[PDB]
């Protein structure tokens, strides 16, 4: 369940707040529907009380998962690939996905390759969307703005951030 | 509003579409910088 | 009438998008188009009689 000030996640939305839960009118009978709305968009959302598992609707975590992610995100690597295909496709959909574990996982690859031989302009986009979720998504949970929020990653990384 | 055909997930998302051109107090438009007008056109009502 | 004509341009152009790539993550923030539109407008304003 998400009561009315919840902190949430809705792929690829990043993060937003719940709103409430109202009677849409969809089709025939009007199902419950939980809100998420985002500020930093202007946007709207309507995800189904049904199943909200099933969205990917997960939320934001909890400063203690800070860490974890961070060393995750500094070494954790793994395998893709060889022909761009397979490999960007892969991160595409790990992206879209909503998944901030894997996402900083797949970082974590993505920054051992991109400084040693150096990152095609597609695993390019791979890594920048990766890191803007995860730099967002600090800044839903620690509550500190995107500025303070991408100063994290500097020391698991060993470079800034854009 | 983009809604999915099976999954019943609901998604609204405000867009943008372009500029539309709005009349001036006389009644004609500017384009490209330039004073223009637009004209009454005629032809035979619809019908049998 | 000149804006509906351009529009199904759009419709067209947002047919064409949605039944690829991924069908889950969408929005139509991704979906619209500006051209088939805007074109469509700029080209009575100017070229017709």
């Amino acid at each position: 369940e998400f009561r009315p000030g919840d902190k949430v996640v809705l792929p690829p939305y990043g993060v937003g707040v719940v709103a409430g839960i109202a009677q849409r009118s969809v089709s025939g009978v009007s199902r419950a529907y939980y809100q998420v709305d985002f500020p930093g968009s202007r946007s709207k959302a309507y995800v189904p009380v049904e199943a909200p598992h099933s969205v990917g609707l997960r939320k934001a975590l909890a400063p203690e998962e800070v860490p974890v992610i961070l060393d995750l995100l500094k070494n954790g690597r793994m395998p893709l690939p060889k022909q761009w295909a397979a490999r960007h496709r892969k991160t595409s959909e790990i992206l879209a996905d909503g998944n901030p574990y894997r996402i900083a996982q797949m970082a974590g690859q993505l920054r051992a390759w991109e400084v040693e031989r150096g990152l095609p302009d597609l695993d390019r986009q791979a890594l920048r969307r990766a890191i803007h979720l995860l730099a967002e998504e600090v800044a839903q949970s620690l509550e500190i703005t995107v500025q303070e929020a991408k100063r994290l990653f500097e020391e698991a990384w060993g470079e800034e951030l854009n | 509003q983009l809604i999915h055909k099976d999954t019943g997930l609901i998604k609204e998302d405000e867009v943008f579409l372009g500029h539309l051109p709005l009349m001036t107090e006389d009644g004609s438009f500017i384009i490209n910088g330039a004073d223009r007008v637009i004209v009454s056109q005629i032809h035979r009502s619809p019908g049998v | 009438d000149q804006f509906r004509v351009g529009l199904a341009r759009l419709a067209r152009g947002v047919r064409e998008r949605m039944v690829m790539g991924s069908p889950d993550t969408l929005t139509p923030a991704k979906l619209v188009n500006s051209r088939p539109l805007e074109a469509a407008l700029r080209e009575f304003f100017s070229r017709s009689q």
